[PDB]
């Protein structure tokens, strides 16, 4: 479990930065 | 053509030079020989005091 | 005791292994190289640095240099098999020719800036000369 | 003893010719780093004598006072260094070596710029003939006689 759910958080951070640039 | 031929010669020159510099501090390795022998030889000097002290302890 | 007694300059080199080895115990027991791969070879070196002699306490500036030359990264190279020999012998080199560094980290009590200068230096130049 | 010893810098220690030479490096490497370690470790001062002061305390100090006249008599050899002169012996055919490779190098230089200073006068390839070509660079040949062409095929 701590391996899945720290695989997650990277792209959920990664998209989070993208769409707050966006607008 | 003539533009490679320009970038070869310049090459080789840098080359040359480059390979000057090396040359000239290759003094390091005598003096890291100098330097090992002399130390090891004086180790062995002090122990010869080391030893004599404590022989003429014990008999005591 | 909340670690109220304790030396400044310890404090900023274990409050950050605290938190090293606390997630490397989480994940490092499984009875990917962008997170994982890289906590369990940061925990692995940091386990070797713990293992101790017998009849041999260690003076506490000692201390800090050698934790401080793991916790910055300068050992996620080596095989951790060899980290022992690079303690010794760099413990060694460090009390004979560096005896003015240590009296600084003992009087002030803290690190500082060109002490940390300096430290990086050494460290970088040791690693280099040190492969055997 | 008192020691005086070279500062010495191994990264550029290991960028002499290491050539056919890595093992002795590597052997160096360990002698160098454990002789110091072994000089640090021991006082380079000789021990504390003043035990014969004790002695003559102790009250056993009779006998042990002729003893005492016996033990400053004693003696201790210095060890003479022998390699010294080997080292100094291949410094003089490094220099030579050194100086002969100088030479060339610089020759061999000069060379160079003079080929490059013609390279870089050329003309425009306007007023250009075939043969100047053929005097700039190696071009076409006559080897393959009987042809109108003379392309290697």
């Amino acid at each position: 479990e701590e391996r899945y759910f720290r695989a997650r958080a990277r792209e959920q951070l990664a998209a989070l930065k993208k769409h707050h640039e966006n607008e | 053509v003539k533009q490679a031929s320009i970038k070869q010669i310049q090459d080789a020159i840098d080359l040359e030079k480059s390979q000057q510099a090396l040359v000239q501090k290759r003094h390091y390795l005598f003096d890291v020989q100098r330097n090992n022998i002399a130390m090891a030889l004086e180790v062995t000097y002090r122990e010869r005091l080391h030893r004599v002290y404590k022989e003429i302890k014990n008999r005591l | 005791v909340g670690s109220a007694a304790q030396t400044r300059a310890m404090k900023q080199v274990a409050g950050t292994m605290k938190l090293e080895l606390a997630q490397y115990r989480e994940v490092a027991a499984f009875a990917l190289d962008a997170a994982t791969q890289q906590l369990l070879s940061r925990g692995v070196r940091l386990t070797e640095l713990l293992k101790q002699g017998q009849y041999a306490p260690m003076a506490i500036e000692e201390q800090v240099a050698v934790i401080y030359a793991g916790v910055r990264g300068y050992l996620d190279k080596l095989e951790p098999s060899k980290i022992t020999k690079f303690e010794n012998a760099f413990l060694s080199h460090v009390i004979s020719q560096h005896q003015a560094l240590l009296g600084k980290i003992r009087a002030d009590g803290k690190i500082s800036e060109e002490t940390d200068a300096k430290l990086k230096e050494i460290v970088t130049n040791f690693l280099a000369g040190f492969e055997a | 003893r008192k020691l005086a010893l070279k500062a010495i810098d191994w990264v550029a220690f290991g960028e002499i010719i290491p050539r056919n030479q890595k093992a002795i490096a590597n052997s160096l490497k360990s002698w160098n780093e454990t002789l110091s370690t072994r000089l640090a470790a021991l006082p380079e001062k000789p021990p504390a004598i003043d035990w014969a002061y004790y002695k003559a305390t102790v009250a056993k100090a009779g006998l042990v006072d002729d003893f005492e006249k016996k033990f400053n008599a004693l003696k201790v050899p210095v060890p003479e260094d022998k390699y010294t002169a080997l080292v100094d012996a291949e410094e003089q055919e490094d220099v030579k070596r050194c100086a002969e490779f100088l030479s060339l190098s610089k020759a061999r230089i000069e060379a160079y710029e003079k080929e490059l200073e013609k390279m870089k006068n050329i003309i425009p390839f306007d007023q250009m003939t075939i043969e100047d070509l053929n005097e700039v660079f190696p071009e076409t040949k006559l080897d393959k006689k009987k042809y109108p062409y003379w392309p290697h095929r």
